């Protein structure tokens, strides 16, 4: 899981 | 019916990662909120015409800090607004929000520190969650830290969020370990240690206060999500939380019939009464916020899209679902705030840009 694209 | 009367942009450019109202704001005076990014915290004012009046920021010292969360109490003497931050540099600031000074800070936690809370009936109990893997309890008026709660059966990833219920009796906590874990903090030893705290005074004393270390939650859970649990909240005795699986689970420990004050720490079961799905919000650290009353229920997607929730209803799943775009707004929405009265709704994005949403 990323904390942005 | 909310419209869009206007939208602005910070001149960092970084993420905005948090907005809250001030709830605790005086009869008369303009509705204030705080946004948190980049090394600073912002204060506005809402004026009619949609006007967002720019007031003043906090920027701290160090430009490698990153705040990443914000949460507003007041002073329990003078009835004055205080602001708290706190990001990854794990140092929580406690700010007069008129002048923006720095009161104090608080050191201890070993990393980041995700979110922030107050407890609902004690404007001096600040919730912290980190990065470490622990959640700390702080006595914001003695300037203590009454408990830790982690240990191995704590998290053993990052915590990302935590609620306290109504009365401020527990804690809900979620993070990276796919987990939510509820800490019961009206225990005997809790209420014990809490007034403690209170009694602490390091210039009448030779002891240093003893804080204590809560290793065993009263109930873990990893049942409710497949994915890093990234926000969480009390609905009454229900909980609603959220992962990167664009959905919100509303859901409680133990079987339908099960009192949240008799379940045990061994509860195996959980019971889902609803879920409310949404588009493309897979990132991890995107918030959805309530109303005072807790009527509503809002959350921002990865692409500018809002989703309000009518809570408003019988039962969880009949949750009447209502969403706001605009096509100037395409950048990731970390988190929205209402006003005390709901009136207006804010909404703050990785291009640094603030929404505002009026009745």
């Amino acid at each position: 899981a990323r904390k942005s694209t | 019916s909310f419209k869009c009367v206007n939208s602005l942009k910070e001149d960092h450019n970084q993420p905005l990662f948090g907005v809250q109202f001030n709830w605790h704001s005086k009869e008369g005076d303009p509705l204030v909120f705080a946004t948190v990014g980049s090394n600073r915290v912002t204060l506005y004012e809402c004026h009619s015409q949609g006007e967002i009046r720019l007031l003043q920021s906090y920027v701290d010292a160090d430009a490698d800090e990153n705040f990443y969360t914000c949460a507003w109490t007041y002073d329990s003497n003078t009835s004055h607004p205080l602001l708290a931050v706190a990001g990854s540099r794990g140092i929580i600031r406690i700010i007069n929000p008129i002048t923006m000074q720095c009161i104090k800070h608080y050191v201890g936690h070993g990393n980041a520190i995700n979110e922030l809370k107050f407890h609902p009936r004690d404007p001096n109990l600040l919730l912290s969650v980190s990065k470490d893997h622990a959640l700390r309890l702080w006595n914001i008026q003695t300037d203590t830290l009454v408990a830790i709660f982690g240990g191995v059966e704590g998290h053993r990833d990052e915590v990302l969020s935590a609620d306290y219920d109504l009365l401020g009796e527990k804690i809900m906590s979620c993070g990276m370990d796919h987990s939510l874990k509820l800490w019961r903090i009206n225990s005997k030893r809790m209420m014990n240690a809490i007034k403690e705290s209170y009694d602490y005074n390091p210039n009448k004393t030779n002891r240093p206060f003893i804080s204590q270390k809560i290793h065993f939650p009263d109930f873990s859970t990893r049942d409710i999500h497949r994915n890093y649990v990234d926000c969480v909240r009390w609905l009454g005795d229900l909980i609603l939380s959220k992962s990167c699986e664009n959905a919100i689970v509303c859901w409680k420990p133990g079987k339908m019939e099960d009192d949240i004050d008799k379940i045990k720490p061994s509860e195996s079961n959980v019971t889902i009464l609803g879920r409310f799905d949404y588009s493309q919000c897979d990132i991890w650290y995107m918030r959805f916020s309530t109303d005072f009353w807790q009527k509503m229920l809002a959350l921002g997607n990865q692409v500018g899209k809002l989703y309000v929730w009518d809570l408003e209803v019988e039962d969880p799943h009949k949750a009447k679902c209502t969403t706001l775009t605009h096509h100037k707004c395409g950048a990731a929405i970390r988190q929205t705030s209402f006003s005390r009265d709901s009136s207006i709704l804010i909404a703050v994005c990785d291009d640094a840009s603030i929404w505002r949403w009026d009745r």
